[PDB]
């Protein structure tokens, strides 16, 4: 049940 | 780091968390 | 963290969540020892015998935050690993001896009042406060109780158990390397570790310049808050040699 994190940290 | 372990927003500003005494306290 | 209490904003502010990037999901506890190191259990990363062996690239480390589940925009700081050291003699077959490892992440975080490093005991610290009665502080946000999870970052204080004690209550051989905390039957307060917080830090409040000091890793337990039994600590200072070598030469 995470929220999403900013696309940025998964690059 | 010559930094460690004081915290920002307690020791830095000098206020205890609400639970810290009951570690003091057992040092004894 | 099983009989907590949510913690208050800042208070463990070493608090490092392992987070794994897919699927996204708590992995571990971990702790902040300066700008660029990050202090955590070895069985967080690797266990062979149930097929676990995370490299660098699968996990990310958050920093500075209270909510479990929220991207806490404008706090919280990700950082990515540029390597992991795992304690060359970590004992994965038997009983976890030596149950450390540091992650040097890719590029240095920023402190914050949110964010800043625990210290890390010298032997004059360790003798002094690692006794049994004295108490030592417990965060993450694992488990609630035997599995259901927080909503913000746990916080419990347990007392360090005698070492005749620990070793009465397991059938695991215990080494000079962990050290048990928890409640007895007969005192009468509650608390533990639980699936979730392993890695995180057990730290103490010194009373001679009033820092606080790393002094375990949640390392392991026999379910969570059990009558009779107790939370294993990897042992810090015990490793501390190992932890500067690493630092020093990386
Ligand atoms: C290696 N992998 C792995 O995942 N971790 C092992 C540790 N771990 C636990 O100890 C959990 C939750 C837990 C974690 C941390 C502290 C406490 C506590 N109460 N202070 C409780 N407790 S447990 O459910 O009883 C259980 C389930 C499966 C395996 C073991 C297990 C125990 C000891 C051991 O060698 C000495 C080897 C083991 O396999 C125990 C889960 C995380
Ligand atoms: C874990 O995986 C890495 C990646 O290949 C490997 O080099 C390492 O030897 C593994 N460790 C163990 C204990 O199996
Ligand atoms: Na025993
Ligand atoms: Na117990």
């Amino acid at each position: 049940d995470f929220e999403e994190i900013p696309e940025e940290y998964l690059q | 780091e010559a930094d460690c372990g004081l915290r920002p927003l307690f020791e830095k500003k000098s206020l205890e968390d609400k639970t810290e005494r009951e570690l003091l306290e057992s040092y004894i | 963290i099983v009989e907590g209490s949510d913690a208050e904003i800042g208070m463990s502010p070493w608090q490092v969540m392992l987070f794994r990037k897919s699927p996204q999901e708590l992995l571990c506890g971990a702790s902040l020892i300066s700008d660029r190191w990050v202090l955590t259990a070895a069985h967080c990363l690797l266990y062979p015998p149930w097929d676990k062996n995370f490299t660098e690239n699968d996990l990310l480390v958050r920093i500075g935050k209270h909510s479990r589940t929220r991207y806490e925009r404008n706090i919280e700081k990700i950082s990515m690993l540029e390597k992991i050291y795992i304690h060359p003699r970590y004992n994965w077959r038997e009983n976890l001896d030596r149950d450390i490892a540091l992650m040097k992440l890719k590029k240095p975080v920023a402190f914050s009042d949110y964010i800043h490093p625990v210290c890390l005991p010298d032997r004059e610290t360790a003798a002094s406060l690692l006794q049994a009665g004295y108490k030592g502080r417990v965060t993450g946000w694992g488990n609630l109780k035997e599995t259901g999870q927080p909503s913000v970052l746990q916080v419990v204080n347990l007392p360090i158990v005698e070492r005749p004690v620990c070793k009465d209550s397991t059938r695991i051989r215990i080494t000079d390397n962990m050290f048990c905390a928890g409640y007895k039957p007969d005192e009468g307060k509650r608390g533990d570790a639980c699936e979730g917080d392993s890695g995180g830090p057990f730290v103490m409040k010194s009373p001679f310049n009033n820092r606080w000091y790393q002094m375990g890793i949640v390392s392991w337990g026999e379910g969570c808050d059990r009558d009779g039994k107790y939370g294993f600590y990897t042992h810090v200072f015990r490793l501390k040699k190992w932890i500067q070598k690493v630092i020093d030469q990386f």
